């Protein structure tokens, strides 16, 4: 009955450090449509944060894209953290320039 | 634009 | 060239917590265009693409009418679903309803579609005639009666043949720079060793619309369908979208593997490979 979040972190345009760019995270396939998505600064949570407006796939299951203005550095870990009735703790995924 | 509202289920 | 309007309704329970909770949302192709939320501080449908800014106020007066007089109806749909299952008053659930008309290249009404779904599963369908219902179980008959006597299915056969095909092409004109557009992807395959003798080549398509896309790996000329990992295209958030295909390769043999991208927005078809 119930589907697990997929989730994608990424951002909008090519990785470059000290370039301002949109840091994604995607979330899809879920249901039911209740979902926390958080995106994270070395673990710390970034205010400001929007979404698209909720809506499905054909196989009925939700979507939604979390995003943030930020400007990527070497050092600086980002990374999402998204919490689910079908998981028992909350997820983080890490941000990978590479995927 | 959207169809009418439609009878419920 | 094909072009489409959807309508994604949905309203969920929320025992405890209010009453349910109606979302609705407008797409053409994959550009959202409208919204309307129940749980906003002021409800009313608000616009999501700037080319549907130009209607006039009677047309978002209009859509957020039926839009709140839907919140009710779902409300009591909720309520009449519960029922059919013979659920209690505790648990939280969800009515699902997708709707709208496909065009092909050229204008006319190709195919309408009206489907629901209760908590994530098939529930009743419109046929492809638009002129009959399938129902998925004994609860789903219900609906259906009470659709048939309602002559549900006359409305949305005469909506989904005139009003949705008229307004669809009336947004493709006026969203034409943007809807009408297709953006290529812009392509490149990346090397990432994983062993000595084992590297992943990912083929990377960005910034294209619409989202339908074909990546692929060949080796020898060969489709690699079972070792091809591909994930999920995403939306990049300025309208366009990504997607990339990996597969790994035992060193050396690199240039025996072609990366293939077919889209709308390309002149020609790609062939890419690693370029060290």
């Amino acid at each position: 009955i119930q589907r697990t979040p997929k989730i994608q972190v990424y951002s909008r345009h090519p990785a470059e450090n000290g370039k301002s760019n949109f840091l994604n995270c995607y979330v899809s396939g879920f249901h039911p449509s209740d979902i926390e998505v958080d995106l994270l600064k070395n673990g710390e949570r970034i205010e400001k944060v929007e979404h698209s407006d909720l809506s499905f796939s054909k196989d009925w299951s939700f979507y939604l894209l979390y995003y943030t203005e930020f400007t990527p550095t070497e050092k600086d870990e980002y990374a999402c953290r998204v919490n689910h009735v079908t998981l028992s703790q909350p997820k983080i995924v890490k941000w990978d320039r590479d995927m | 634009k959207p169809i009418v509202v439609l009878h419920g289920y | 060239g094909s072009h489409s309007m959807r309508y994604f309704y949905t309203a969920m329970s929320r025992p405890g917590r209010g009453e349910p909770r109606f979302i609705a949302v407008g797409y053409v192709d994959d550009t959202q265009f409208v919204r309307f939320d129940s749980d906003a501080a002021s409800p009313r449908t608000e616009p999501r693409a700037p080319w549907i800014e130009q209607e006039g106020p009677e047309y978002w007066d209009r859509n957020t009418q039926i839009f709140k007089t839907n919140t009710q109806t779902y409300r009591e749909s909720l309520r009449n679903l519960r029922g059919y299952y013979n659920q209690s008053e505790a648990g939280s659930h969800i009515i699902q309803r997708m709707y709208g008309c496909d065009l092909g290249p050229d204008g006319r009404l190709l195919r309408g579609h009206d489907q629901s779904a209760y908590d994530g599963k098939d529930y009743i369908a419109l046929n492809e005639d638009l002129s009959s219902w399938t129902a998925a179980d004994t609860a789903a008959q219900i609906t259906q009666r009470k659709w048939e006597a309602a002559r549900v299915a006359e409305q949305l056969r005469a909506y989904l043949e005139g009003l949705c095909v008229e307004w669809l092409r009336r947004y493709l004109e006026n969203g034409k720079e943007t809807l009408q557009r297709a953006d290529p992807p812009k392509t490149h395959v990346t090397h990432h060793p994983v062993s000595d003798h084992e590297a992943t080549l990912r083929c990377w398509a960005l910034g294209f619309y619409p989202a339908e896309i074909t990546l692929t790996w060949q080796r020898d000329g060969e489709d690699q369908t079972q070792d091809t990992e591909l994930v999920e295209t995403r939306p990049a958030g300025d309208r366009t979208f990504q997607k990339w295909a990996a597969v790994v390769v035992p060193s050396g043999e690199e240039q025996r593997y072609t990366c293939h991208v077919q889209h709308e927005g390309l002149p020609k078809p790609l062939t890419l490979r690693w370029e060290p």
